[PDB]
């Protein structure tokens, strides 16, 4: 929940550094917990 | 008698032809009654069986005795709700048939002092508070979230957020949700005539923020008014015991964490920025909790946000449903 | 293993299977042939004979053996000379664990109605021995 | 008990998630196997905790 919540936060912010590094940590840390990357790995 | 069922007709016909007409506004009921078993009523058989603290819609005006409405119910039909005047005119009905109001007792004591009713066998006193039966509440209520710490703090703002966001994009097109920053837990109505009804008077009340929180009470009532539905973002909202005696009777909506241990654990994932806060928000985390269910509206105790989604999507699909 | 796992996880304070066979042990030391009915003083020592944990650990739990015996219907109705072996490993047995008739004490038809109805195909032998 | 609330939240409309529960309710209750091991240490639960009541 907590972090549902701070992605939309996050993309609501930035919508409209730190911001770009953390984007992409995000982005790693759902490409990691999906359906695929279980089966390929 | 003709003309009986002349008006019989006339007021079908007209219910009929109105029943495609914009809805006006909204009250709300405090008193346990039913509009068919009245004689009054202008159509007979086709009344409302309405109980205490219930939401009707008025549409279109009938006389100073009677208006024509419908249920927030789902399906609900159009009948005629008694006009506030009317409602105080039968409930003087329901406090004489007993065998006394006024002073005079009947202990076996009949003949000696007959005993006029006096002014204060009648409605004309009991004014020092005068709670009025009928209340224009908002046309939709407002939807609020609650909990499960307080307003302003990582976990309770997140908590909120995702719901919200969650709202939007479900809704979209069909829904409004604005933060309202200024206060709302004084959302009062007979306080006075006008207090501070000018800023220039530099008075107590008329230098303080009173009169924005008025503002946006009847902001809220016109945006209610416009039949969309509306979430309030305010961070004023701790428990709904702060906003249960007010006009407007948001739905509350309860976000609880199911233990303590699971909340404070939450919090020390956060940081030592929420440790600082960590007593005053299991504080409040608590006292919450204490509340009865039956305050709130409705509950979010799933550890899921999904089916928390769903369930308050549900919800406000069967509310969405029921005044259509 | 499973099949006897009853009695392979005894702890034995309310042990009943096993006890059956000490009390008919000791009672075939009084009883010379089934004789349909026995006497009345026998029971009083035979309360005694068998092991004390069951009926009366002390001095103390032979109240309760005072209260089982008295307080409530007893064969007494028919001859003086009665058997007890009939209620009395009855009473002990039933008293035991799940005794729900000592609280109320006026609803020994239900009690008795549940018992026969568990009990419905034995031909009618057990009869003799509820009362 | 989601399902009860389901039901004490909506009293505006006849409310079809009660019978949702009573219809889903024996669906997972067939599955009571309860091996002896799972008895006899129900039982043995239930005897401790007598015990412990009796003190």
């Amino acid at each position: 929940w907590i972090f549902k919540a701070e992605e939309v936060m996050l993309a609501e912010e930035d919508r409209n550094f730190r911001r770009k590094e953390k984007m992409f940590r995000f982005f790693i840390r759902r490409m990691v917990k999906a359906q695929s990357f279980y089966w390929v790995v | 008698e003709s003309a009986r069922r002349e008006v019989e007709s006339q007021a079908q016909q007209q219910l009929e032809r109105a029943k495609h007409k914009p809805v006006a506004f909204a009250v709300r009921t405090n008193v346990s009654y039913c509009g068919v078993l009245d004689e009054e009523c202008p159509v007979q058989g086709s009344g409302v069986n309405f109980e205490a603290k219930d939401f009707l819609h008025i549409k279109e005006k009938y006389s100073n005795d009677w208006w024509i409405g419908r249920l927030v119910k789902e399906g609900g039909d159009i009948a005629f709700i008694p006009s506030p005047q009317r409602l105080e005119s039968i409930r003087l009905k329901q406090e004489q048939k007993a065998r006394r109001s006024g002073n005079p007792s009947s202990l076996s004591d009949i003949g000696n002092r007959r005993s006029p009713p006096p002014s204060l066998a009648k409605q004309k006193q009991k004014q020092a508070e005068h709670v009025p039966p009928y209340d224009v509440v908002p046309s939709m209520r407002p939807v609020v979230l609650v909990g499960p710490s307080l307003k302003g703090y990582e976990v309770t703002d997140m908590m909120q957020k995702a719901l919200f966001d969650f709202l939007k994009h479900r809704f979209d097109g069909r829904i409004s949700i604005t933060r309202v920053t200024a206060d709302l837990s004084l959302a009062k109505r007979s306080v006075l005539n006008n207090p501070g009804k000018r800023t220039i008077i530099e008075r107590s009340s008329a230098r303080s923020s009173i009169a924005e929180v008025q503002s946006e009470i009847e902001r809220i009532f016109e945006l209610a008014k416009s039949l969309q539905l509306v979430v309030l973002d305010a961070d004023t909202i701790n428990h709904p015991a702060q906003l249960a005696k007010t006009s407007l009777a948001p739905i509350i909506v309860f976000v609880k964490v199911s233990s303590p241990k699971v909340l404070q654990r939450l919090i020390r994932s956060r940081g030592k920025s929420q440790m600082k806060h960590l007593t005053v928000q299991m504080m409040a985390y608590d006292k919450l909790v204490q509340c009865p269910p039956e305050s709130f509206d409705v509950i979010l105790d799933e550890n899921q946000l999904e089916d928390a989604c769903e369930h308050l999507a549900e919800y406000l699909e069967v509310y969405w449903r029921a005044t259509h | 293993i499973m099949d006897n796992f009853e009695y392979l996880t005894r702890d034995s304070s309310i042990l009943g299977p096993h006890h059956l066979d000490e009390f008919i042990r000791v009672w075939a030391e009084y009883d010379p042939a089934a004789c349909g009915r026995i006497s009345y003083n026998d029971m009083f020592e035979m309360l005694k004979h068998m092991s004390p944990p069951l009926g009366l650990g002390k001095k103390c739990p032979a109240r309760v053996a005072y209260k089982r015996l008295v307080r409530m219907n007893m064969p007494i109705s028919n001859e003086d000379m009665t058997v007890h072996f009939t209620s009395t490993l009855m009473a002990l047995i039933r008293t035991a664990l799940e005794i729900k008739l000592a609280p109320a004490g006026t609803k020994q038809h239900q009690c008795d109605a549940e018992l026969r109805k568990e009990i419905s195909v034995v031909w009618a032998n057990l009869p003799q021995k509820t009362l | 008990k989601l399902a009860l609330q389901k039901a004490k939240e909506v009293a505006e409309v006849s409310p079809m998630s009660a019978a949702n529960i009573s219809i889903a309710a024996r669906q997972q209750n067939s599955a009571k196997a309860r091996s002896v091991w799972e008895q006899r240490a129900s039982q043995l639960r239930l005897q401790n905790l007598r015990a412990s009541c009796e003190a």
